[PDB]
């Protein structure tokens, strides 16, 4: 075991590591190739604290470490005494390991057809969102409709309920019954406005239900999404 | 731009030595509707109406065919009641100017209700105005009762006050200032190889004056030194009218003086004006001018008759305009445990239970401290958790910008035997800087397309503002008190007296804290490095160490701040004391402290006061975009940052104008659609009469976004030619003639639109219906002189990136053009106003390289065609130096797709990109074609030309790479936007490759050269 390890992945650069490490306990740890090179340089990322802490291993002459006394010379010692001692910031030792495990045409072309559709669904999800939004905003717009004409039997009980008798004794009624006809609309027209809305309430709620499900299958490709993408690159 | 890139290769100085819709459900109303109209009198009459119908007429109409029903006697004259109705936002709106067209009230069902004027405020009841603008009825925000909105409403008017104040302030002159302001370069001194288009220092400018009642020109030729302010250029002009045999000369030098005052210039055919005593060079249009091979051609103008039309002086504060006990933050004791309750719902479909539980993370972009998920106990049904989670850090180490990140969330391992939903994030400090305590529900949002990073603390903080989603009720700790963060006195003592405590230095077993430093503090170096470099454990811990010897470098700021342990209550403390008194950095430096790595009010705060005195109202408009991006990130509503540049665009007009357009075009973005729709309010109620051109600009967006809907979508996928006959009828539709006539272009407000060329607009052949509109410029000097306008309206693809990498080139470009030499780009006019919806600028007299076919040669050919004899020489000078400049920059950016129907060659010799889109790796160009036309003709790469060719991109190249950063923190402010390539600074490291940044400068040369004469080589699609 030299230049050449679990840990070792040289070839990666910062984005890489970045998500290996992604979530997991203090301690794990890798060793990365550096990016100004003296004929060599290594970079070691350990977790602790939630966060990727990197750290300078040193050359010079021909003996490794972090700091101004360096003793472990051949890469591998340095990581063999481990992080106590060097600052004790950084308490917690060194670990997980990291490590490695068109051939493989057809486990991979699941990775494409799942994804179809949750390039699908997402789309699905996204133009419901907005769709069910629209429907809600205008259900708001038909009770205000509806509050309007309402109040128009309002403005016409009163100056004409004090008018269905001042015609009843004018000697000519008969005006009064080509009035009723109106009321006979106004309140055949709120009736009409009432459903309308109705139907658009039980068109949200089973709009609304619509869009739960495409969630639903959403959540449940989402993991088995990184199974696939992650049987691929190891 | 302004003539459209279109150089004269000829100057050699002698010439004398929601959604849309009409009404809800329906596009487009029919010619005629039954408008059922509500009476007072309490009758419902249905009126019939044509489609067009002014309110003035409906009402006339009414009127006239109400007498016809019972109780007319029961009237009021006719014009006593003003129409009112339901708008398709669901408001009741009184319909106060009743010029406004049938087709134009956003009317919900068609009814109009008739009643009178209670409410009695025809003025301010037009603030239905600042409504139309901001699209969004103004009072969504008088129904609130969140304090922080109501509060920034009613303190943001300090600043529109203080900016209304100054633009009056200086009465006639500053108002003009505002209203034109000087469109002008940063540096006033010339690079040198613009002086030799000039070799003798000077200029020949024309200048033009209006004489008849009904116009006419008369000249004056003039020749100056391009370094001379306008007022010394309308002397010269006097002084050449005036000019006599009879005039003597002490006798002309007076009266010069006495008249040199008395006029203004004007940029011939736009509405720009050289206000201001500034070096007649400095002005975009002249230098622009050196460059086209053009005379520049100003009108002379009396001052007096430009003040003559400005009338904004109305401003108005508006209707919104009218001690408990407290434990110092610190005083708490033991850590901080927030209870995680329950969960209302959870959209799982149960029949796959990898079950459910509530990570949390105490965080400052990136967490301070070990993050916690609680027991994964609960298999949905009832999510519920009921416990507190203990959280390792002090209450008193708490940062100011502190705050809490949860999600709901499912992950993996479970193949084999081996061991998402939606998140929220809060603020765990008030703006009042309480810290909060209590009951807390929080409504969450969606997890993004693509981030299945499980906690996603970038997405902003604040409950979901729609409560039909899953919804977590949370616990906070309750003190004895109120806890509040301390005052910024308390603070300085801390800092102060733990420092104090510094010099009991006893060398220890740490290496974070240590206070000379000898000459290998040369970690200068590190001051040196790009925003993203990384910054390790060792290098960390080295500058909070030499950190009072930072001082003497002011800009390794943004790495020492990187550094200090946020979550240590002293390290903070004596940071924030730093950062009180450090020396401020140039702008572009104080911007990367904008982004959301450094969140921290303090340090915030300083970039802005950074930003009040360095950053020209130039660079602004150039920056603007990112600016205004990065407010998404302010922890509340009210903060510097907004008075600052709310201010600037209350002071200067044309930053206005795209400061409002940039927040409009995000208002459909529910994450941001009330900080913005807060900011879009303050802005309308104090920028004056402006308001009047933008909801014209509004009006006419909203009739082609429609006219488009129907174009795709509502059917109208006929034969390409029934399209047609559908635009021509529609646009000739008197409602559509006034909407889209006559109106100042959203690509540049000093480009006035007058009206239509009917007969040149067409919808272009795209599935997406583009419709490429031709306005007359109605300019009196406007077709001679200046131009015919086209625009293209475009109706479905994102235009964000394209901005964005428009951006990018300019910036590229003015630094190659500044650096000295000279490649130029043309980062043509491109605006978003939507969802996917906006405007790009048509550059006349471009072809793509796959028209031009309709020869491998013949493209060299088409170039000497065109370009006759002489002339010829410098379109290869053109086409040369263009190429590179897309080479170098496309190459840097990273843009794929680079067929030759993406190219386009414009006939002065020109070459510039399109379509950009698609963004950083989501090998260079180089087709034998160009590297035809670049050697003049032959075939033997080897050339004389070719070489040249070689130092223009190693030498461009080099010059974006020292300006990395600008570009690394251009990019970095992007990160907020709902743009799907820019989600992480994992995107960005894509031009951090491009540029080598990490090798040295000899060794990046290099590696660009090794991509440089490499590519070499049907062409529609490629085959064998």
């Amino acid at each position: 075991s030299l230049q050449n390890a679990e840990w070792y992945w040289g070839d990666i650069s910062r984005e890489e590591v970045n998500e290996k490490l992604r979530d997991t306990a203090d301690g794990t740890f890798l060793v990365r190739d550096a990016s100004t090179k003296m004929h060599g340089d290594y970079t070691l990322t350990l977790r602790k604290g939630g966060n990727n802490k990197l750290i300078k291993i040193f050359h010079r002459d021909g003996k490794y470490g972090f700091s101004d006394p360096l003793t472990f010379s051949s890469v591998v010692e340095l990581i063999n005494h481990y992080l106590a001692q060097y600052n004790p910031k950084l308490d917690v030792k060194l670990l997980y390991p990291v490590s490695k495990y068109k051939k493989l045409h057809e486990y991979n072309t699941q990775f494409q057809e799942k994804s179809r559709e949750y390039d699908r669904l997402y789309e699905e999800y996204t133009r419901t969102s907005q769709e069910i939004q629209m429907k809600r905003t205008a259900i708001e717009a038909f009770n205000e409709t509806i509050k309007i004409f309402e109040e128009q039997c309002q403005t016409q009980e009163r100056y004409s309920k004090e008018y269905i008798e001042k015609f009843k004794r004018e000697g000519n009624e008969k005006e009064i019954q080509r009035i009723m006809h109106n009321y006979d609309k106004l309140k055949s027209r709120i009736s009409e406005i009432i459903d309308s809305r109705r139907r658009l309430e039980e068109d949200l709620k089973k709009q609304a239900a619509e869009y739960r499900e495409i969630d639903k299958r959403m959540n449940s490709i989402k993991p088995d999404l990184i199974q696939l993408r992650k049987t691929r690159d190891q | 731009s302004y003539y459209h890139h279109h150089h004269h290769h000829d100057y050699d100085i002698p010439t004398t030595e929601p959604s849309s819709g009409e009404l809800w459900g329906i596009h487009l109303m029919p010619p005629r509707i039954l408008v059922e109209c509500l009476l007072p009198n309490g009758m419902i009459v249905t009126l019939e109406c044509l489609r067009e119908a002014t309110l003035i007429t409906i009402k006339h109409e009414l009127f006239k065919e109400a007498r016809k029903y019972p109780l007319h006697q029961l009237l009021q004259d006719e014009s006593s009641y003003i129409f009112v109705s339901v708008t398709q936002e669901a408001e009741r709106e009184e319909f106060f100017d009743e010029t406004r067209r049938l087709c134009d009230l956003r009317l919900f069902q068609p009814f109009l209700k008739v009643i009178e004027p209670v409410g009695n405020r025809e003025e301010k009841i037009l603030n239905r105005e600042i409504g139309f603008a901001i699209g969004m009825p103004v009072c969504e925000f008088d129904m609130v009762k969140d304090p922080e909105v109501q509060d920034f409403r009613r303190n943001i008017l300090n600043v529109c006050k203080e900016a209304v104040d100054l633009r009056d302030l200086n009465s006639p002159h500053s108002r003009a200032m505002y209203v034109y302001p000087p469109n002008v370069e940063s540096s006033p001194e010339l690079p040198k190889h613009i002086y030799n288009k000039l070799d003798k220092g000077q200029i020949i400018v024309v200048i033009w004056v209006i004489v008849s009642p009904n116009n006419d020109k008369q000249k004056y030729t003039l020749k100056i030194n391009h370094d001379c302010v306008p007022e010394q250029v309308i002397a010269e002009a006097i002084r050449k009218k005036t000019r006599s045999m009879l005039l003597s000369s002490e006798q002309l030098k007076l009266c010069v003086l006495e008249y040199q005052g008395k006029y203004i210039l004007k940029v011939c055919g736009c509405d720009e004006y050289f206000l201001e005593k500034y070096p007649l060079s400095q002005y975009k249009y002249i230098r622009s001018c050196i460059m086209l091979g053009r005379m520049p051609n100003l009108m002379l103008m009396a001052k007096e008759s430009l003040y003559s039309q400005l009338p904004m002086d109305c401003f108005t504060m508006p209707s919104y305009s009218r001690e408990t006990s407290t434990k110092s933050l610190w005083v708490i004791n033991s850590a901080l445990r927030i209870k995680i309750l329950c969960a209302t719902y959870v959209n799982v479909n149960i029949r796959d239970i990898d079950k459910i539980y509530v990570r949390t993370g105490i965080y400052h972009g990136g967490e301070p401290l070990c993050d916690n998920v609680n027991t994964q106990r609960v298999p949905c049904s009832n999510p519920r958790w009921n416990e507190w989670l203990n959280y390792d850090i002090y209450i008193p180490d708490l940062p100011r910008a502190a705050r809490l990140c949860l999600s709901i969330c499912s992950v993996k391992g479970r193949k084999g035997a081996k061991e998402p939903l939606a998140w929220g994030n809060i603020n765990l400090f008030d703006y009042t800087d309480t810290l909060v305590s209590g009951k807390m529900a929080l409504n969450l949002w969606p997890v993004p397309h693509g981030l299945e990073d499980l906690l996603n603390p970038i997405g902003v903080t604040g409950s979901n503002p729609n409560k039909e989603t899953p919804c977590l009720e949370l616990e906070f700790d309750w003190f004895s008190s109120v806890v509040k963060f301390p005052d910024m006195s308390v603070i300085e003592e801390h800092a102060n007296w733990s420092v104090s405590r510094e010099a009991g230095f006893s060398y220890s077993h740490a290496g974070l804290s240590n206070r000379r430093e000898n000459d290998k503090e040369q970690l200068k170096a590190i001051s040196t490095r790009d925003p993203l470099s990384e910054i390790t454990e060792q290098e960390k811990d080295f500058l909070w160490s030499h950190r009072h010897y930072c001082v003497t470098i002011p800009e390794i700021l943004p790495k020492l701040l990187l550094s200090v342990k946020w979550n240590s209550r002293d390290e903070v403390a004596q940071m924030y004391c730093l950062v009180k008194d450090w020396p401020p950095i140039k702008p572009e430096q104080a911007m990367e402290l904008l982004d959301c790595n450094y969140p921290d009010p303090m340090v915030r705060g300083f970039a802005v006061r950074c930003l009040e005195k360095y950053l020209t109202d130039d660079k602004l408009s150039q920056y603007l975009i990112q600016l205004v991006q990065v407010l998404k990130y302010e922890q509340y509503l009210d903060n510097l940052l907004v008075r600052f540049l709310l201010k600037k665009a209350l002071t200067n007009q044309r930053i206005g104008h795209f400061f409002f357009w940039h927040l409009k075009s995000e208002m459909h973005n529910k994450t941001v659609s009330q900080r913005f729709g807060l900011l879009l309010e303050s802005y309308c109620r104090a920028c004056g009469m402006y308001l009047k051109h933008l909801n014209r600009q509004v009006e006419a967006m909203e009739k082609l976004i429609n006219l488009t809907d129907i174009l795709k979508q509502e059917k109208k996928d006929e034969t390409q030619k029934v399209q047609m006959k559908f635009l021509v009828e529609q646009m000739r539709r008197p409602d559509f003639m006034d909407a889209l006539q006559g109106f100042l272009s959203p690509l540049n407000p000093a480009h006035q639109l007058g009206n239509l060329r009917l007969e040149e607009c067409r919808i272009m052949s795209s599935a997406k219906r583009p419709l490429w509109l031709n306005w007359e410029n109605p300019d009196i000097m406007s077709e001679l002189l200046f131009q015919n306008n086209e625009i293209i309206f475009k109706n479905g693809d994102d235009l964000r990136q394209d901005m964005l990498t428009l951006q990018i080139i300019r910036i590229m470009e003015n630094i190659w053009q500044n650096q000295g030499l000279d490649l130029r780009m043309l980062p043509y006019g491109c605006l978003s106003i939507g969802d996917c919806v906006g405007l790009i600028e048509v550059v006349r007299n471009s072809h793509t390289i796959m028209q031009i076919q309709c020869n491998s040669h013949t493209l060299h050919q088409w170039l000497k065609d065109k370009n006759k004899g002489e002339i010829y020489d410098a379109a290869i000078d053109l086409f040369t130096r263009s190429c590179a400049g897309y080479c170098v920059a496309t190459f840097i950016l990273g843009i794929g797709d680079r067929h030759n129907s993406n190219i386009m060659v414009k006939d002065d010799g020109q070459l510039f990109h399109i379509d950009f889109g698609h963004f950083l790796d989501h090998p260079f160009v180089l087709t034998q074609d160009f590297l035809i036309v670049i050697s003049k003709g032959a075939q033997e790469t080897k050339t004389r030309e070719f070489e040249r060719f070689q130092e223009m991109c190693y030498k461009a190249y080099l010059a974006i790479r020292q300006h990395a950063n600008l570009f690394i923190n251009l990019f970095s402010m992007m990160l907020g936007s709902g743009m799907p390539e820019l989600q992480s600074f994992d995107d960005i490291a894509y031009i951090r490759k491009t540029l080598a940044l990490d090798k040295t400068e000899q060794e990046a040369l290099e590696y660009f050269m090794k991509q440089m004469n490499d590519a070499r080589h049907d062409w529609i699609f490629h085959t064998i």
